[PDB]
Formats: C-alpha cells, structure tokens, sequence
C-alpha cells in the first residue's frame, strides 16, 4: 500500500535496494537531510 | 519574464533566504514547494513563472544557485525548513574558505569550483524562453564574494554576452567594520565590477541600522531585519515583471534611463513606508507624503548624503492603490523644491512606475500592513565620496605593504594593487568631470 | 501488480505497465482532443 | 468606404480598446459579435468598420502590434476583447527597451514583414479602400519606432490613399520618460514627410479638461481614453450616417491644408458639461459654438490667443437648423476677426449630420489648424538641444547602430518646420 | 474508369491505411464491407476503387507489399484492416536494411514475380484500366528500390496507361537516415524516365503547416498521413462524381506538362484552419483562392517567390459560380504577373465538381508546376557529391553488386534535370 | 524477430544474469518460466518471442547459452534462484580456467569445448524462423573471454555467413586495472575481433563508476550496479524489436548506417536519465534536456572525450512518451552547437528511432522511474586515443619480452605479437586518414 506522497516516492526505491549495508555512513541513508549532504553521519545503529 | 538568481558567499546566501521566504509568501507557495491542494481560485495565473519552474506533478522549484566555499551555511539550508524547495544539485559547497583573500578565491580555490557553477547556470538558461537578466547577491569585503564574484561575472560576460547582469552588493561601512583587510578586497572587487556589470545597487549597513532605529523603534537590530528589508526592495523592483499595472518597466528600461555614460552605473536605493504597526493606525499615508519621504536623508539604505551632489536620473516605483494624478502632482512638487538639484543636461529627470499589487505582510515581520508603497533608485554624484574614503584607507594601509605578503604568496603580483588604485582614481575623475557645469556660449 | 498501457500517440497492440504504484517522474506532456479530421471535416461545430 | 485601424504600443492599444468599445456600442454589436441594434440605419453602414463573419458575426478590422504580450494579454482579457480576430495579434519576444533605434532597426525589421502581410490581407479584401487609421504615442519606444516604420511601408504601398494618425506627445510637465526628446524628434521627422494629416494630444490638456470642465474628483486613464475615443469616433461620423451636408476625410484634407507640410491639427468636442448643471441650460448652436471656441475645451497645451487660425472645421451631429450654424460661424468669424488669417475670405467649414451620439440631443467635434502648435515643437527642440550638446545618453542609440548625422538632420528638419509655421504666422501684405 | 493502388514500405502502407479509411467513409462502406450509404451518387461510381464480392461485399483494389510483416500486422489489427483481401498481402522474411541495392537486387528479384502476378490478376479483371497509383518514400530502402522496380515492370507491361506516384522526400534540416542522398538520387533517376506524374512532400512542411496554420500542440504522424490522404483522395474526385466541368488524370497531365521531363509538382489543400479561428471567417471563393497560393499552405520547403509558375491546376468541389472562379484566376494572374512564365497566355486550369467532401461546404486541391523544385534536387546533388568523393558508405552497395557507373549516371541525370529547369526559368521571347 | 545471446566468461555471465532478470521483468515471466494466470491479454501477442520460446506446456525458456571454462560461475547459476529458467544442457562449463592466457584459451583448452557450443547454437538456430543476429557479451582483458570468444566468433562467421553479429565488449580501463597482462590479451583479442564483428560497443568500468558516483549518490558501487546499467542499455537497443513504435529499427540498419568503412566499426555508447529517485522529482525531463545531456561527456559510459575528435554518425534511440517533432527540433538544436563537430564528408549525420514502451523500473534497482529515455550509439575519431595508450603499454612491456614465455609455452609463435601490433598501428593510421579534411578542389 504505497501512498502517492512525494517523500514516500523519493525514498521507496532507496528502501528496497539490495545494497543497503554498503550505504552506511553516507548521505543517502540520512532521512533528515537532502542528498549530497556534507555533515557527519553515523555508521553504527546505536548512534544512528 | 524569467530571471535567474545567483547567490555567492555568506551575506548573499543569508539575504537569499529572506528573498525566497518573501517570494514564496507573495505567491503562496508552501515551504515544501507544493501549491495548496485545498485552494480553488481557478485562475492559475502565470506570475510564478518569473521565479519558478514546474516539474509537472505540480511541485514548484526555484531558479537559483547557492555558492559557497565553506559548508556550514549551505548545510544550514540543507537541514533547515526549505529542504524540499531547492534541487540538491543547485546547492553547491566547497571544502575550504577563501580566507578573506581575493587572491585565494580567484586564483587558487575558486578555479576548481567555478566549472560546476557555469554548468548549473547553463542548465538553467537552457530551460528558459525569455531570459532577461541575472540577479547577483554578494559582499565585496570578503574573500569568496570578491574572488568568485569577479571570476564568475567575467565568465558569464564572455559566455552569455548581451544579457543583463544586475548586482545587489553590500559594501564596507564607513566606520562599522568586520575585518582588517576590507579596503584591499573592495578595491580589487571594484576593478572587476567596473567592466562587468550593467547596474550596481549600493548598500551600507550603517544606513539600514539608522533606518531601523529612526523609523522603526528597534534598539537592538540583527541581520534578519536587514535581510528582510533588502528582500522587500528586490521584490519592489521585480514586482513590475510579475503583476498588472498602469506603467510597467522592463529591466532594459532601467539601464536605458539610469546610465548616462557606460561607467556611471552605481545607484542609490531607498524605501518609503517603513513604519511600525503602532504608528500605522494614527496616520493617513498619502502619495505626496511618501514621495516627499523618499527624498529625505533619513530614508536611504546607503550611507551617503545626497545634499553634496546632483541627481542625474531617478526611477520611482509605486506599488499598490495609487492613481497617476497623485504621482504627477508629487513629482511636480518635488521638482519645485530648492534643495533638490538636477544636472542641467538632464531636463526630464524622472521615470515613473505604477503597480497594483500592494506590499506583502510576512507572519513574523516587523513592518506594518499598508495599502501603498514607493521605492526609488537614483543616480547621483554623491557616490564619489564613498570611493574617496575607500581609496584613502587603501593609501594608509598600502604605504607599508602591511599585509601584501599573504596575497603575493597566495598567487598575486604586487603590481595589481597599483593598477586597481589608478583605475579607481580614474573613476573619481570621471565623477568629477561628469558633474561639471559649463557655459557653451563661449 | 500490472496493468495495460493506453495508446494516446498511436499503436494497436496492448502494452504491459509494470508496478503502477510507483508514480513516474518528469513532466507529463500537454494533450488535447484536437485532431486533424475534427478540423478538416467538422465545419458544423457551430450551428449558427 | 472602409477604414483599416492599426494600434501600436501600450498607449495605442489601450486607446484603441476604448475606441472599439465606443464604436461597437454605437452600432449595437454585442461583445459576442451578434447584431442587437434597433434601427436599419445602424446596419446600412456597418461595413465601414466591420467585416462580416459567418452566421451573424462581425469582426473589427484592426491589427494589434507590441513587443511583449503583456498589453496584448490585457486587451484580450478585457470585456470586449473577444471580438478581435486571433490571427490579427502580432507580438515579439523582447522589448523596445524604450529605445527608438532598437524598435526601428533591430526588433522592428524582424516582425515588420508579418505586419505588412496582415495589413495587405485586410486591405485587399475591401471593395473600395479609404485611408488607414493609426493610434500611437510619439514619446515611447516601440510606438514611435514601429509606428513610423509601418507608416513608411504603408505610404510606399498605398500612396494614393489617406494616411491618418492619432498621436500622444510628451507634456512639458508630466515626465514619464527620461529620453522623450530623442524619440519625439525622430518621430516628428518621419511623420512630417510620411503623413497626410496628423492629430496630436497632450495628456495635460485631458487632465485640465477633466478637473476644470468635468470637475472629476479622481480621473483615470479610462476617462482620458474615453475622451479620445469620442473625438476619434466623431471625425468619421459623417462617413457612415446621413446628413444635410455630407463630408469626407479627403474633403477635410482639401479644405484644411493650404500647403502640404502644414498638416498638424488640434481637436475638440463641445458638449462636455457636468451632470448637475446640464439640467439648467439646454443645448443650442450658440452654446455649442461658445464651448467650441473656448480654449478650456481644446486638447493642446498651446493656447489659441498666442497664434492665428489658418482654417477650422466643425462637424455637427443631431437634428438642428442649418441657419443657426451658418449665423454662428459667420458671427464668430466677424467678431474675433483679428485671430483669423486675413488672406482667406472664410476660414470655417461646417458639416451637419442627422444622428447624434446616444443620450445627447446634439454634438459637434471641432478640428482646428492653428500656428500655436509651433510652441510645442520649439519646447521639444529645446529639450533636445540641452540633451544633445553633452551626449547625455547617446551610446545606447549608437550601439544599436544609428549614425550621429541622423540626430542633426532630424533637429534641422524640426527647426525648419517651426520656422515655416512662424513665417506664415507673421507674414503680411502691403 | 478504375485505378489500381500499390502501397510499398512503412510510409506507404501507413498512408495507404488512412487513405482507404477516408475513401471507405466517403462511399459509406461499413468495415464489414456492406454498403450503407445514403445517396445513389455514392453507389454509381463505387467500381472506381472497389471490386464487388458476393452477397453485398466490396473489396478495395490495392496490393500491399513489404519486406518484413511488422507493418502489415499493424494495419491488419486496425479498425478497417479486415476489408483487405488476404491474398493481396505479400511479404518476405528479412528487412531491406535501409539499402537500395538490397531492396532492388536481392530480395526484390525474389519477391517481384508474386507482386506482378497479383497486379496482373487485378489489371486483367478490369473492363477498362485507368492508371496506377503508388505510395512510397524515396529516402527509405524497400520503398525506393522495390517501388521503382515494380514501377519499371508495370511501365513495361502497360506503356499506354498513366503512371502516377505520391512520394515522400528528405527534409532539408534533419535526416532520418544517413544514406538518404544515394537512395533519393537513384530513385529520382528511375522516376524521371518511368513516371508520368510525381508528387513530392516534405515532412518539415507538414510540421510547419500543423504548427503555423492549425496551431496543434502535439502533432503526430497520423495527422501528416491524414493531410496526404486528403490530397490523394481529392485529386480523383472529378473522376467519380458529376460536375459542371469534368476533369481527368489524363486531362491534368495534358494541361500540366509542357515538356516530358518537367513532371514534378507541388500540392496543397485549402480549408485548413484552427478550431479557435473558424468562428471568425466564412468560406468563399476569394478566401480559398487567397489561401491557396500562400506558401504557408504548400507542402514543400521550397517557396514560390524564388521561382516562376509554368502551369497550375485547381480542382473545386462544391456548389459555386463559374464566374467567381474564372475572374479570380484572372485577377491573381494579372496582379502577380511577374511570377508567371510569359510565353504561355494562361497558366491556370480550373475544374468544378458538384459534390464536396462530407462536412465541408467547399474544398479545393491545388497542383503546381514551379521551377523552385530545382533547389531540392540541387541540395540532394550537393550532399551526394560530398558523400561520393570519399566513398563514404559505398562498399555496402558495391557488395550487393552495383557498378559505380550507376552512381555517375544518376548524378549526371539529376544535374541535367536541374539545368533544364534553370534554362526554362530564364528563357525569353527575343 | 529472434535474437540469440552468447555469454562468455565471468563478466559476460554476470552481465547475463542482470539482462535476463530485466527481460523477465519486462515481459512478466516468473523466474521459473511460467507466465502468471493474471497477466492476461485482450489479443494474442508475440513480443516475448524475441527472447523466449515455449515448449507447449506453457513454460518459457530463453534463447541463450552460458559458456565458461571454470565451473564456479555456472554452478552458481545452477544452484541460484533461476535454476528452472535455463535448460541445463545450455549451461556448459569446463574444468579449469584460461589463467589470463589468451594462448591457453584459444589453442589448448577452448579447442576441446568449442564443438559443444557450436552444437548448441545450431540447435537454437534450427528452432527459429526469422533469426536476425547474434548478441555477444565478453571482456577482452581476460584469457578465456579473448581466446574462446575469438575462436567461437570465427566458427560462427564461417558456418552462418552473412548473418549479423553485434558485440558488447568490456575494454581495459585507462587507469583502473586488475591484471598485469591486460594489454597483451586486449591486443591479441582485438586482432581477431577486427575481422569478425560488424559493430563493437566499448565499455569501461571507470566510466560507470564515475556515473554512479556523480549522478547516483553511490559511494561504494559493485558489479551488480554496472551489470544492471548494461542490461538497461541492451533492453533499450532491443526494445525496437519488441514493441510498437513510430520509427522501428532492425539490427541490420545499425550496421548499414554506423559503419563507413569495413574496419571502422568501433562505437561509443551513452544513456541519458541515469538519475536517482530523490533528484528525479525536482526536475522536469523534457526531450530537449535529455538530448542535450547525451552529448555531454558526463553522460558517457566509456572514458573518452569526444571533443578531441569528429563524429561520423550518430544513432539516437528514444523510448517512451516522445513525439517526433521534438526529436527533430532537438537534433536541429544539437546541429547548431559549436562544440559538436561532424566530418565534412558526412552531412546527414543522424539516425532516429522512436518506441512507445517506457523504460522499466526494477524493484532492487537504483535508477528512478521515468516516462522517457534516450540511448545513443555513435562513431567518432576520439577512439584512436583509447587504442594508443594500450599500444604504448604493450610497447613498454614487449621491449623487454616481459612475460612472453607463458604465451610461447602454451602454443604461440613470437611472430603473432608483431603482427597484431602492426595491425593496430594500421588501425591508428586509418583513424588519422579518415579524419583529414578534403580541400583539394583544384
Ligand atoms: N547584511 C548582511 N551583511 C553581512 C552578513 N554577513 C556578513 N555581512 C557583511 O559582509 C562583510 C563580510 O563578508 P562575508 O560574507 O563574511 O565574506 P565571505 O563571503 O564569507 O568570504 P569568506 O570570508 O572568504 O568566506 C562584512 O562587512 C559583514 O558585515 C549578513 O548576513 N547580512
Ligand atoms: N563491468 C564488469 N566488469 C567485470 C565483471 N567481471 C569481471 N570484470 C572485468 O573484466 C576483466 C576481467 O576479465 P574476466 O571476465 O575476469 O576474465 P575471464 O573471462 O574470467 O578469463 P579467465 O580469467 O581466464 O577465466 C577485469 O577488468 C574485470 O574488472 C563484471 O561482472 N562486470
Ligand atoms: N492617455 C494615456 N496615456 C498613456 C497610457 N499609457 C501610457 N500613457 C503615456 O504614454 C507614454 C508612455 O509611452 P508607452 O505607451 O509606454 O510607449 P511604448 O513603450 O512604446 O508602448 C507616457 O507619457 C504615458 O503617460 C494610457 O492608457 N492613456
Ligand atoms: N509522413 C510519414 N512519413 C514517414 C512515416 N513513416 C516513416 N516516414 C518517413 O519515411 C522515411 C523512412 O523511410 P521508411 O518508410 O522507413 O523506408 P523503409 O525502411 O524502406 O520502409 C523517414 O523520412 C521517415 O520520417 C509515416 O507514417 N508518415
Ligand atoms: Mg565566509
Ligand atoms: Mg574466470
């Protein structure tokens, strides 16, 4: 049941990716910022 | 119809935030770029097109780039409230600042980042069908504003050619100062700006502080107030493109009417009904009083005194409920005054504009709501005093080459200082010669 | 889930649309019912 | 005997919109184009300004040109805008820049061929063509440059017809544009060669009409353009309705112009009077004649008391005796005899038309040829000479491509026109 | 007097399907083949394009040929596809590869006997045979090569009839295929010997027709093929309906071709006008005549203003006066007299037919013989010379087996055709 | 209608897994070869036939062979998820690899395996009625891909003759490298491949890495991403065979239009809307924007700069909602550009194709979903720079016979190195000669 909202569409393809563990510590996985972000993003689930 | 905005460095990005908040609130775009889904006015008018393009799903996106060498300000934009409005490619940030060195920005660091900026501007200009100029916001006192502003305007001027380039520029205040090396950066900036700009708008922070103290009753102003005032001025000048009116003014008409000779393009700006909410219900605000107001020295946003010079041209923008007869009576009354003088070679001294859209009220704002406003841009010989003071401060510092080793180590020849100082001296002589009154009777 | 594409620009065979829940990006073109026989045959559009 | 109208620039298109409102109202044509009139007299000359489209409809024979569609979009959005033929709207993609040279040389030559193609398509459909009618301002950029360009092309293509212009010229007081003297001088240079008859209006005179005569509290451009549309629609009234002494544009030209350069005229319309006073005094030919010669009712800043009348014409609309007309024009000529040039034995032409404008018992429009127009041209030449000695803004025009010799030629031609008016004013017979 | 149609290649089959839609509509034939018309005028000439099969049905006298069945499978799936006779679809098993030599020499000789067998079966069934009609593109591969092969065989077998072609030719601005100049040159070489009359269309001209005249936002190949089907069905209208002045394909040829090589013509169809504008202008013979000669309404990129008319023909459909037609053609010839070749005393033939196409009051199709066709051939010859000097892609054609002498012959023949047009353009009486 | 796919070695089999995943998802065939009962059609359709054949019980099976000398990758296919899709006889595997030796694959080991492959290809070609070419996937950097690919292409070219053979080839990247002996294997492969292929498309992993870093936001790409991009390209090129369209394109017209002289058959490939889901909703994607994109070097999948050469022919494939008038306007705009240059002997430089089926979106994929896409194959003289660096590396090693004893032990004469190096020198001279302007008109 995918909603037609914009943010759901933007993040649905990323959520289903087959290389999710390889994206850790990058700007894609930070849901609180637009991509190509510059600040620090944690790479451990306790910090995340 | 279309205009492209380029924001450079810290002052230009912070003023950009105020500009785009204001332009959103006047059109009605939500911070996420979507039109209100419950709004059913039906007359889906084209006025946004000057500043926005549609994706096709009905999201709005703005015609701007944000350029910086330090990450922090762009990361503030990326993490703020307007995250979804901008395309992420549009927000360009480097690794390290230009460290108050014009030389570092122009030669060493800006040279790597500049090609991304040109590729983005090309991608914007290709998605236009009646582009009629660039708006640029920067400060000439800092390193990235000086170096990237010069380099980017030079490249734009070669690639795009005849297209107009209008700059809104924050100059170093005559006694308020923020960094030691401001005179050097302002001289080196102005040398490049002379060749590569069509109109230059002059701002001084001391005037906007004085204006906020005298008219508003604010003892402790901060940058958000100044930036909101600047945004209002830019909205007033660009309103003529966006809404119906009696006397429209296209951006090429500004250049034709304001610039008599190709170097004499630096202009003063002022805004009339800057007033607080408590005062606003005690007074009527007719056309003739605000027309008299824009000529009072308490109104300017640049620290210069116009009583020490002669006007060459004035452009008066009226927006809101105004009738042409009141504009004509006001301009004729101004013309009668004895303390307002025009150069004798300019008999028809005035340009008028009349627009129906009243000024917008911003939810957190400090200005009152008013039915009419007038905004003025004017060309006057008084501006020569600002350059004379920058050049005097340069001569004091340059007598000992006080900091020059940084600039020469970071890549600049010492000769460039003397060339720029002689060019600004020649600009002073140009303002001396144009203001000469001569008798052809001979 | 799958559906059947429409044929606005021509064609006669049915086409398969894959995953209609994902909304396509990009601008949808401007369309209208104005065709060339409506213009070259329907002169009686107005009964004045 | 059909006229083709051209509306150019912002001022021209707005005045034209008001003109087509007034004319469509007078012939009872609904904004859908349907005839809804109430007398055959309305129908029997509708061809003069309208072409007939299929199943009832009428379309107005006018071409609209502008460099940015903003004006075009405003007129199309207006209440009668739908009547205009879609193919008749011509617009570019960039402005005149308030620059005559840009409007004449760079964007002008790009569009101008499509305007002549539309004008020829419209002209060749007429069974017999009378003159063209053009509305534009002389102080603007696209109005001045493209109006005079189009006038030159139409005079090349139709040299045996009449060329008529209505033109707005800069007030000495209302400075709406800094570069007005250049555009005015170059446009008058083009007009005095090209035009057959040219009418001039000052916005200041319309303001003084509104404030003093009509006592309007808050006038707007709709009122000024209504006054202009009233005189414009009045000059052609004798072309298209019966009367006791018919007249025609060519007959007007033959009676008004003594020598071919002296073809610039003043306009007036008489029964302007406020709604409160009108109940206390009925209209009559002495009253109309008194308003007709009062300079308060004249649409130029120059005053007749500083010049002399070469010729004048009055066209009366309404049911009235010819005897009153004849004795009023004789009595006015005899009583004010020093202001009329003495080597013409009778200076006034009269004309009488049966059908007045709706809601007035009678009306007259007055056209006057007076030497005081020389003061206006002298003022424009003065402002040009002040501006030209210092090369004040010339680089824009030179960058478009104009030779400086054009400015000295145009100035010389305007100065000779002023001198010629002054010479005929002060001539004497011994 | 019945015509046999041949449709070849993708373009030809697509235009043909739409043509037979238009023709089946005009005669009221149901897609099941049953006659359902509502006037005897439809039935009494149905034989011209249809043969009658048993118990009601009519079948259209057309042969469909292509080298890969993809197009045939697309047309068979269409709404009228069922009407076509199954035995009339001839196809191979591999494509033309966009190569003229392949299409002409290798699969051509393999298929050609079965197409000729079908064409002879159709021809010998006629009681009296009129000309053939062929649709193909010249820039393609199987269309150009195999179409001209079949044309040559039919000209051998039926040399006394007329051979008429409608042909699509490469645009001046953008190519759809890299090797277009070779295929075009070889096809024009075949046509100028074999053909009696050849019609040419530029896709760029149809795009400009749609955008400027019809103002379509998103035109498609269906619209272009409808315009072509409209002209194709219009040229034959006088063959198959009554009229005040009957005309015939042979009568067209006799009046249009002054000398046997000068047989390439431009086409147009007049009452094209946008849905917004249609409320503003009624149909009349002057309006149709004025639009008919406007180069905006001509389906080729060359413009008449750069050439001269040798001859022209106009076929009018509808109830109209002969006086308006003759006097319009005289007035147009007199007013533009410099554009008509002076050693012919009257260049335009007219014809009038009583029955217009349904839903139009009147229509005209225009055929013009103008010397500006020389610019297209000159352009193609230039591109050929650039490619041929460097042997740019020649090994494909030589590998199929062609001698280079064919290429030099075709170039020389095209250059002589251009020279002949230029010589007749500048001829004089002396 | 039909096409047969031959997959050789490691790169070719791994790219094959992504290709057949995509072709299944586009037609709707489940991984076990059974069409679901819900995927009904109003009328009976044949588009699968290009890639699948039915046994009659309604299972689907694909027209492909997987060829390898090492078992591991084929055993991975046999034990994976797609076990039931492939016929087990089709999956042929040897005992031991060609150990980066072209000589070992061509002479020693491939000679045993080649006859089984030929029997399978014959068995496929007998179950066809309109076979119209071979698609081949291999890398020229490794031993078995070069040696067995050449030997198999030679045998196919003798047995099948005139039928077209189109290769997709992974060439050694210009500074990323994986093995020392890559230049020798690539030269020796290219010598055989020159005679026996009609068009060869070149790929470099460094370009697809750059594309996935720059356009997509992927910091750490892996081979599955590259293989999915290649699969998308192949689906775009073969879509013209499978779905309705305005301008269809058969595989023989590619060979006719792109190859001017029989040796000049190496082509560049690019793909336009490689874009992430978050970027895709901020921007419209009109025809002219993607047409301008495919000519920018940021869009290319091979590391070469086309500004250093001249184009001879371009083939542009559009799929999705596109109308021909915009393609014509776009190509005319491209032709106007000054940084795009064609050789003066090629005036009609463009081929177009237009298909209605938009590109498919794969559930685990990284590309956004988009309504239209364009794919380009182009012939350009810039490729001569790619060969020159391989030839320089060959010259560096061969001057000292750095590794030759391995090649000589597995069966090769030393003379074969000099022959191949002279053939590549002649190919360089061909690219020098074709690009020289002809201006001797006198
Ligand atoms: N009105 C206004 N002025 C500002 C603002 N920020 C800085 N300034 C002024 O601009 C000048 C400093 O220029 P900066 O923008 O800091 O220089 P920069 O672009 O950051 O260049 P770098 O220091 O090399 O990064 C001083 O005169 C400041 O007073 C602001 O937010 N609003
Ligand atoms: N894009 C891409 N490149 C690959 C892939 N697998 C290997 N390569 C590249 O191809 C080259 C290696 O060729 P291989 O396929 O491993 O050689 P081979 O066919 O296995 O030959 P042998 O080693 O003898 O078995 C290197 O440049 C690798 O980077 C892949 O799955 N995708
Ligand atoms: N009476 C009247 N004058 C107008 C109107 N609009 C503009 N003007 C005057 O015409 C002059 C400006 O010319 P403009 O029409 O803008 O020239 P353009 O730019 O070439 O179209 C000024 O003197 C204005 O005051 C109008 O609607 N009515
Ligand atoms: N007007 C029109 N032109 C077409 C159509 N289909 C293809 N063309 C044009 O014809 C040329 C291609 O020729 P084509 O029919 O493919 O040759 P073939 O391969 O031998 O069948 C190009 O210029 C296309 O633009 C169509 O349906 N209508
Ligand atoms: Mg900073
Ligand atoms: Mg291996």
């Amino acid at each position: 049941p995918v909603s037609p909202a914009l943010a759901v569409q933007q993040r649905l393809i990323t959520d289903m990716s087959s290389s999710m563990p390889l994206f850790a510590g990058t700007a894609k996985v930070q849901k609180y910022a637009i991509p190509r972000y510059a600040g620090h993003v944690p790479s451990f689930p306790r910090n995340v | 119809r279309e205009a492209i905005c380029i924001h450079i460095g810290q002052a230009g990005c912070q003023v950009g935030n105020a500009c785009w908040e204001l332009f959103c609130l006047e059109h009605g775009i939500q911070p996420d770029g979507a039109m209100p889904s419950d709004k059913t006015i039906g007359v889906e008018d084209d006025a946004f097109n000057t500043f926005f393009s549609e994706t096709g799903a009905g999201k709005h996106v703005p015609r701007a780039v944000f350029l910086d060498l330090e990450p922090t300000v762009v990361d503030e934009v990326r993490t703020g409230t307007y995250r979804q409005l901008f395309h992420p490619e549009q927000l360009i940030s480097g690794k390290e600042d230009a460290a108050n060195n014009y030389a570092r920005g122009h030669y060493t660091i800006g040279k790597e980042i500049v090609d991304l900026c040109l590729d983005r501007i090309r991608k914007l200009a290709d998605n236009c069908t009646g582009l009629q100029g660039f708006l640029v916001y920067h400060a000439v006192g800092g390193g990235t504003g000086s170096g990237l502003g010069a380099l980017l305007l030079e490249r734009l001027s070669v690639d795009y050619g005849k297209k107009s380039k209008l700059g809104y520029t924050v100059y170093p205040s005559p006694q308020v100062s923020t960094a030691v090396v401001e005179p050097y950066n302002s001289v080196l900036s102005t040398h490049s700006l002379l060749e590569h700009t069509d109109v230059a708008a002059m701002l001084d922070n001391e005037a906007i502080y004085d204006l906020t103290r005298r008219n508003l009753d604010i003892e402790r102003p901060t940058y958000t107030n100044l930036n909101r005032l600047i945004g209002q001025v830019v909205s007033s000048l660009t309103a003529s493109l966006r809404f119906d009116g009696a006397l429209n003014v296209d951006l090429t008409e500004f250049q034709t009417n304001l610039v008599p000779y190709p170097r004499i393009h630096f202009v003063l700006t002022s805004y009339a009904p800057v007033i607080s909410a408590e005062k606003a219900y005690h007074e009527q605000l007719s056309v003739s009083e605000i027309s008299n107001a824009v000529f009072e020295p308490a109104s300017m946003m640049t620290k210069c005194d116009p009583r020490h010079g002669k006007y060459m041209a004035c452009c008066l923008m009226y927006r809101g409920d105004v009738v042409p007869k009141d504009v004509n009576a006001a301009v004729a009354t101004i013309k009668t005054k004895r303390t307002i003088q025009f150069v004798d070679w300019s008999p028809t001294g005035f340009k008028c504009g009349i627009n129906y859209q009243p000024p917008t009220v911003v939810p957190g704002g400090d200005l009152a709501k008013v039915q009419r406003a007038v905004c003025m841009i004017a060309n006057s010989t008084a501006i020569a005093e600002v350059f004379a003071r920058i050049d005097h401060k340069f001569d004091l510092m340059y007598s000992k080459r006080a900091f020059v080793h940084w600039y020469v180590g970071e890549g600049m020849e010492e000769g460039e200082f003397s060339e720029a100082r002689e060019d600004l001296a020649a600009l002073e002589k140009d303002y001396e010669e144009v203001g000469a009154e001569s008798a052809d009777m001979d | 889930m799958c559906s059947v594409h429409s044929n606005p620009l021509g064609g006669s065979r049915s086409r398969l649309h894959i995953a209609p829940q994902i909304i396509p990006a990009g601008r949808q073109g401007s369309r209208d019912g104005t065709t060339v026989r409506e213009l070259t045959s329907n002169h009686y559009s107005s009964g004045r | 005997r059909e006229i083709v109208c051209v509306q150019a620039g912002q001022c021209g298109n707005q005045i034209g919109s008001k003109f087509w409102e007034v004319i469509s109202d007078e012939h009872g044509v609904d904004p859908t184009g349907t005839y809804q009139g109430d007398s055959d007299l309305q129908l029997e000359r509708i061809n003069v300004y309208f072409d007939e489209a299929t199943g009832g409809r009428y379309v107005p024979r006018s071409v609209l040109i502008d460099l940015e569609p903003g004006t075009m979009d405003s007129v199309r959005a207006g209440p009668y805008g739908q009547i205009f033929r879609p193919d008749n709207f011509i617009f570019g993609q960039s402005g005149a820049g308030n620059n005559w040279a840009k409007g004449h040389y760079t964007e002008g030559a790009e569009l101008i061929d499509s305007v002549l193609d539309v004008c020829c398509k419209e002209a060749e459909s007429c069974d017999c063509l009378q003159g063209f009618q053009i509305c534009h301002s002389l102080g603007g950029g696209t109005g001045s440059g493209m109006g005079t360009l189009l006038i030159s092309k139409l005079r090349e293509q139709y040299p045996d017809r009449i060329m008529m212009t209505f033109s707005i010229i800069p007030s000495p007081k209302v400075s709406d544009t800094v570069v007005e003297p250049y555009n005015t001088t170059l446009s008058v240079h083009q007009l005095v060669e090209n035009s057959d008859e040219s009418m001039c209006i000052d916005n200041e005179a319309l303001y003084d009409i509104c404030f003093r005569t009509l006592k309007l509290t808050t006038p707007t451009f709709g009122d000024l353009n209504h006054l202009v549309s009233a005189v414009v629609s009045g000059v052609t009234c004798c072309l298209r309705f019966p009367g006791q002494l018919n007249s025609d544009l060519r007959k007007l030209a033959v009676n008004l112009v003594p020598f071919p350069r002296l073809h610039f005229f003043m306009m007036g319309f008489a029964p302007l009077t406020s709604r409160g006073s009108q109940q206390y005094r009925g209209l009559s030919v002495p009253e109309l004649t008194q308003q007709m010669f009062d300079a308060k009712n004249m649409m130029q800043a120059a005053d007749p008391r500083h010049g002399r009348y070469l010729t004048a014409s009055a066209l009366f609309r309404g049911r009235m005796s010819t005897k009153e007309v004849d004795e009023q024009m004789l009595n006015v000529q005899n009583k004010n005899s020093s202001y009329f040039i003495e080597w013409i034995p009778n200076n006034i032409k009269s004309s009488v038309c049966d059908i007045p404008p709706k809601g007035l018992k009678m009306a007259v429009t007055f056209i006057g040829n007076n030497t005081c127009i020389q003061e206006m041209f002298r003022r424009v030449g003065e402002q040009f000479t002040l501006m030209f000695r210092r090369k004040a803004f010339l680089h824009w025009y030179t960058g478009e491509g104009m030779d400086e010799m054009e400015f000295t030629e145009a100035e010389s031609n305007m100065n000779d026109l002023v001198s010629e008016y002054q010479q005929y004013q002060d001539a004497t017979i011994e």
